[PDB]
């Protein structure tokens, strides 16, 4: 949450 | 569990340094990716070519060609491609103009659980926009249980007879989280979008997107391809799941994110083997 990565999640 | 240890043998050989993504990271095309993390391989990503010559970097588009095999024509092949951000509806045009692509599957809402996914790039039905130098009609929506089908037409604005049909191919109840619990919606649209694809003469790959172009898109890809290779060796033949993600994945990072979205592929060949037995 927050680090502007794609999770799928 | 079988499936466990495959999908994690497959993202184990992820954890490695992968093909150049270095396009991607200039500095010019930061804001045209959705995720800094997910960035397509410079040797299989879609160069737009024609772009404004105002523009110093205009040639780029987070998206990627997919082959099934090596020697595939492109009406075999797909895009594998990000939702349009505000500020790449425009490239996304000229993507599916430049590749001649004919049918585009959309596999996310606009915006789900408050985050953007994708921004509308159509008219609304009956109308006509300008994106950029194409030209784009919404000619007419027909609404299924699953999804929505647009016909589109395209072209660009100051070339005459340059229309053609798009059909987007919009599926709009795949859930929030997770995978649907069957595949039966997913393979009766596929199966829509391959008699499409098949019936239009020399289209150009089909142009596949969800958030990231990377989870959803390597999941409908993946079973697309698998269903192709059992509608024409028929249901005994062999199936790898394994070796066809590894395929797609030599071509966009990534593909096929979850052990939810791998074990629904599996599903996916198995009720579609079982639909082709009793009819």
């Amino acid at each position: 949450k927050g680090s502007g990565d794609y999770m799928p999640m | 569990s079988g499936f466990w240890e495959e999908f994690e043998t497959l993202q184990q050989q992820e954890c490695k340094l992968l093909y150049s993504r270095k396009e991607g990271q200039r500095q010019e095309n930061k804001n045209k990716n959705r995720y800094k993390n997910i960035l397509p391989f410079d040797h299989t990503r879609v160069v737009l070519h024609d772009g404004d010559p105002n523009e110093p970097v205009s040639d780029y588009i987070n998206a990627n060609i997919i082959m099934p095999e090596f020697g595939s024509s492109g009406k075999k092949s797909y895009i594998a491609t990000q939702g349009c951000l505000q500020n790449t509806v425009n490239d996304f045009w000229r993507m599916v103009f430049q590749e001649n692509s004919r049918v585009i599957v959309m596999t996310t809402k606009e915006v789900e659980r408050g985050k953007s996914k994708c921004v509308k790039y159509w008219p609304d039905e009956y109308a006509l926009k300008e994106y950029g130098v194409m030209r784009v009609r919404n000619v007419k929506e027909s609404a299924a249980h699953d999804y929505t089908l647009r016909e589109l037409k395209l072209s660009k604005v100051g070339q005459g007879n340059t229309e053609r049909t798009v059909w987007q191919y919009h599926f709009r109840t795949w859930p929030d989280h997770g995978v649907p619990s069957d595949p039966g919606g997913v393979l009766d649209f596929l199966e829509e979008v391959h008699h499409k694809q098949e019936s239009i003469m020399d289209a150009g790959p089909v142009v596949v997107h969800s958030s990231a172009g990377i989870g959803r898109t390597g999941t409908f890809i993946v079973i697309d391809i698998l269903i192709d290779i059992i509608r024409e060796k028929g249901v005994d033949c062999d199936i790898d799941v394994p070796k066809t993600i590894q395929m797609v994945r030599s071509q966009r990072s990534g593909m096929v994110q979850t052990e939810a979205q791998y074990r629904f592929i599996y599903m996916a060949v198995q009720h579609y083997i079982e639909t082709l037995q009793r009819r």
